[PDB]
């Protein structure tokens, strides 16, 4: 659960049918397995809101390396269909957590940012960063000049 | 024409069914269409008196819609009166083509990859019409697009921050420079 | 018919306006002014007014008249859809007053004119079929609903990503190219909808970047500029000769 | 104010007397009215007639 939390780290699905499936092999506490997972149509939609977090929550771990990929690519990283995606890709897009813009002219296509919206923060954060990044550099070259050169 | 309040009929006005003419066959060009729907929906003056005239109504409406052989239809009703119609005579010729490319600024403003096919439906043969038709639309330095045969491409373009907007200005004060400066050069000798 | 209650309305307002004390048929005319001048579609709120004088003048009067007094009115506010008197009219006692059945049928009538679901509406099109019975001019009542129900429907749909396929997003009417074209473009010419539709690969794109005030400004007040500079062009013709 | 013997050799005139407008106070069919608005802010079980105290 909680390594699932962070980072979600892309694991097995029939792994997490392993370690959420053999706690009804338990020969102690299944109340557990009976209060989450022992129920059917309101435990059977925790293992589909589990696959809902294998989405969501995955799509919020993949959210870095967009403005660029394909369809087919996002299927495999899903662990996932391509209409297993498409449904999943209209429930989050109705939740419209970060914006998205889908498209088949070719599909190349993601969940995505607003998509680099601005003219001159490049200029802003690029070179303002690196250069005030550059002028704090003298400032503590200084620092470093002169504590090395107490000795050597 | 906007007032419309104080000119039922005077002595001075045997129709006034041609002052409702007057300005319908002025505000079908000039008038934008915010103003459009602001003129003849929000406001019901003119619509009586043309209300008794529906195929006017119904071709402002058409105009507000965008459907093109019924102003085929109904412009060529226009242009009949056109000819039909005094202070009309010397002027009559710009007219045509002025409504035409007044509904397909709007026409190409719908969208990119357009063709003759689905303009077709609403022009007919508009295939070689809109040869002559768009192409000296284009020569007359109207109606900016770029249009292809076969592959055929139809443009709509234009954002207005582009150039022609930064060069105005020069466009203004080359000419009207080098006359302030010979007009500052009439001074020494 | 319109141009009988034309010469009756040029009759009326000097003619019934020659008998003394008229603040019976006045309401009468107001209900006309409310028909046959919304009808020449002059306003839904000043037409809507004088069925406000109307509906605060239609009580002591009999039951099979008044039952069939707000049948205008209220298919009126099925033309309206954006009703904007429901908590007057509807609320007040005067849909919630009457024996009669046709009051029994406004009180859905006004509800649906409240909550206007799809769901209710094209499902009750045959249970309002016999309410279409009484229904004026065929078009603009529903008409007001349903196309406005298009730009609803276009929201509930093109909204939460911008670019998108023709096709999939006309799957939800069906139809490709035959008016949900005509829809987006018209939005596109009321600016409702920001981009640029396609019929070559099928995919619509919005966007939009129009105000540049660097530009507009600036230009436009040098354009300002350049007339005041002609209008010194005769201080300078008269320093000359 | 509820009593008016205050002025009108000034305020209501031949003359200034232009949109000065004399206010007097509404007749019946206005209690019902005000029982109909100030009611609806409460909840109105669904019946309990009004018109039987007006």
């Amino acid at each position: 659960l909680l390594k699932l939390f962070t980072t979600m780290e892309l694991m097995r699905w029939s792994t997490l049918v392993e370690d959420y499936g053999m706690e009804l092999r338990k020969g102690s506490l299944e109340s557990p397995a009976t209060d989450v997972f022992g129920s059917t149509e309101e435990g059977e939609k925790r293992w589909k809101d589990l696959k809902n977090r294998v989405v969501e929550h995955n799509i919020r771990i993949m959210a870095k390396y967009y403005t660029r990929i394909t369809m087919k690519r996002m299927a495999q990283l899903l662990d996932l269909s391509v209409d297993e995606s498409e449904a999943f890709l209209s429930n989050l897009v109705v939740n419209k957590t970060i914006f998205a813009k889908v498209d088949r002219l070719a599909g190349i296509i993601n969940f995505q940012r607003p998509k680099d919206p601005n003219n001159l923060l490049n200029d802003w954060s690029q070179k303002l960063n690196s250069l005030m990044s550059l002028v704090n550099k003298t400032t503590h070259l200084i620092a470093k000049e002169e504590m090395i050169h107490n000795l050597q | 024409f906007l007032d419309t309040v104080s000119t039922f009929t005077s002595y001075e006005l045997m129709d006034y069914k041609t002052f409702v003419t007057y300005t319908v066959y002025v505000s079908m060009i000039a008038l934008e269409r915010p103003d459009l729907r602001e003129k003849v929906i929000k406001g019901a003056e003119i619509l009586e008196v043309l209300h008794s005239l529906p195929a006017v109504r119904q071709y402002l409406f058409s105009l507000y819609e965008c459907r093109y052989s019924v102003f085929f239809q109904s412009l060529a009703v226009v242009e009949q009166e056109m000819k039909k119609d005094w202070l009309f005579a010397p002027h009559y010729r710009y007219y045509v083509r002025e409504m035409r490319i007044h509904a397909y600024s709007q026409l190409l403003e719908s969208y990119r990859s357009l063709t003759l096919g689905y303009m077709a439906e609403a022009f007919g043969v508009g295939v070689e019409f809109i040869d002559q038709e768009l192409s000296r639309f284009i020569a007359a330095g109207r109606l900016h697009c770029k249009i292809d045969k076969v592959n055929e491409i139809v443009e709509t373009n234009r954002p207005d921050s582009k150039n022609w907007q930064y060069q105005e200005t020069i466009k203004k004060g080359d000419l009207l420079l080098n006359r302030v400066q010979k007009l500052s050069r009439v001074i020494n000798m | 018919n319109l141009p009988k209650a034309r010469a009756a309305l040029t009759s009326a307002r000097t003619t019934a306006n020659a008998i003394y004390c008229p603040p019976k048929l006045q309401a009468t005319l107001d209900m006309q002014s409310g028909i046959i001048h919304a009808a020449e579609e002059k306003d839904w709120k000043t037409a809507y007014s004088y069925f406000y004088e109307a509906f605060e003048g239609y009580d002591s009067i009999d039951s099979p008249k008044a039952i069939t007094s707000l049948k205008y009115m209220l298919l009126c506010k099925i033309m309206l859809n954006t009703p904007e008197d429901v908590q007057a009219l509807v609320s007040g006692k005067l849909a919630l007053r009457y024996a009669g059945r046709q009051t029994e049928a406004l009180k859905c009538v006004a509800q649906a004119s409240k909550n206007r679901s799809l769901a209710d509406f094209e499902k009750a099109l045959t249970d309002y079929r016999a309410e279409l019975r009484d229904d004026p001019i065929i078009s603009t009542h529903l008409a007001k609903l349903y196309d406005n129900l298009l730009e609803q429907n276009l929201i509930r749909v093109i909204e939460p990503f911008s670019r998108v396929q023709i096709e999939h997003i006309s799957s939800l009417i069906k139809l490709s190219k035959a008016d949900v074209e005509r829809k987006l473009s018209q939005m596109i010419l009321d600016k409702k909808f920001h981009g640029i539709l396609d019929q070559g690969e099928g995919v619509l794109i919005i966007f939009d970047e129009p105000p540049v005030d660097k530009t507009y400004e600036a230009a436009l007040e040098t354009i300002q500029n350049m007339s005041k500079v002609v209008d010194s062009l005769y201080n300078k013709a008269k320093k000359l000769t | 104010t509820n009593r008016a013997d205050t002025l009108d050799p000034a305020l209501l005139r031949p003359g200034r007397l232009d949109r000065k407008i004399e206010f007097p106070l509404p007749d019946r069919r206005q209690k019902r009215l005000i029982f109909s608005t100030i009611t609806s802010k409460m909840n109105l079980s669904e019946e309990v007639d009004l018109e039987d105290y007006v």
